């Protein structure tokens, strides 16, 4: 049951998100090779994600993190890339669609730079590119990247 | 590595994040975009 709002690009909600997006552009050391090559975005769309039963299965997930991190969930916005985000939208994120061999295990990935997430829009690496024209840095094919709440709580540091 | 470590919610990897429980996470923007060309 999830309902997208359109938000207006005269909306400060739609602004705040769109500044997020343009400001969190990098140089990447792979010169492009994955997301492409830009300095910025061309913003369509942005619209919230209403689904009534997936928030209230996050924050309740929230506050047991919350009780068990001195009384503080850790809430981060961040992005998310992937293939399957029409999917995430519908039915949540779940770990059970998680690869085994990434390079901090079988877990869901974000960033807090939007060309990060980017990188993952088409797959690992980039995939193949855009279904369309298989080019990682397709200027025509349209990308959606995911602006998500995460609850990260007492984070473990790894190299 | 499966779930997070004991005590901990979550993965800092260095920035990216990772978590291991679907419910940690709310997808509450769907961003739809294009790269631009650079002139
Ligand atoms: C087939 O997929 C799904 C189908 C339905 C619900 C959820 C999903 N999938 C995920 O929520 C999902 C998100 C990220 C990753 N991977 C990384 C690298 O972050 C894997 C699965
Ligand atoms: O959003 C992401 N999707 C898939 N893999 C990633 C790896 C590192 C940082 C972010 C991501
Ligand atoms: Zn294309």
């Amino acid at each position: 049951g999830t309902i997208l709002i359109d938000l207006s690009p005269d909306d400060k909600e739609f602004q705040s998100v769109e500044e997020e997006m343009q400001s969190t552009v990098r140089e990447h050391r792979d010169g492009g090779h994955a997301g492409g090559i830009f300095n910025r975005y061309n913003i369509l769309k942005i619209q919230k994600v209403c689904n009534k039963k997936l928030w209230e299965r996050y924050t309740h997930r929230r506050k047991e993190v919350s009780e068990e991190n001195h009384n503080h969930a850790n809430e981060r916005m961040l992005f998310h890339g992937s293939p399957f985000v029409n999917a995430i939208i519908h039915k949540g994120f779940d770990e059970r669609h998680a690869y085994i061999g990434g390079m901090f295990g079988a877990g869901i990935y974000f960033a807090e730079n939007s060309s990060k997430s980017n990188q993952y829009v088409y797959g690992i690496g980039g995939g193949t590119g855009c279904p369309v024209h298989k080019d990682r840095s397709c200027y025509i094919c349209h990308r959606q990247l995911l602006f998500c709440r995460v609850t990260l709580g007492k984070s473990f540091l790894q190299f | 590595m499966a779930h997070s470590p004991p005590g901990h919610h979550s993965v800092t990897g260095r920035a990216e994040y990772v978590i291991y429980r679907g419910e940690q996470a709310y997808p509450e923007y769907l961003i739809t975009y294009q790269i631009m060309r650079p002139e």
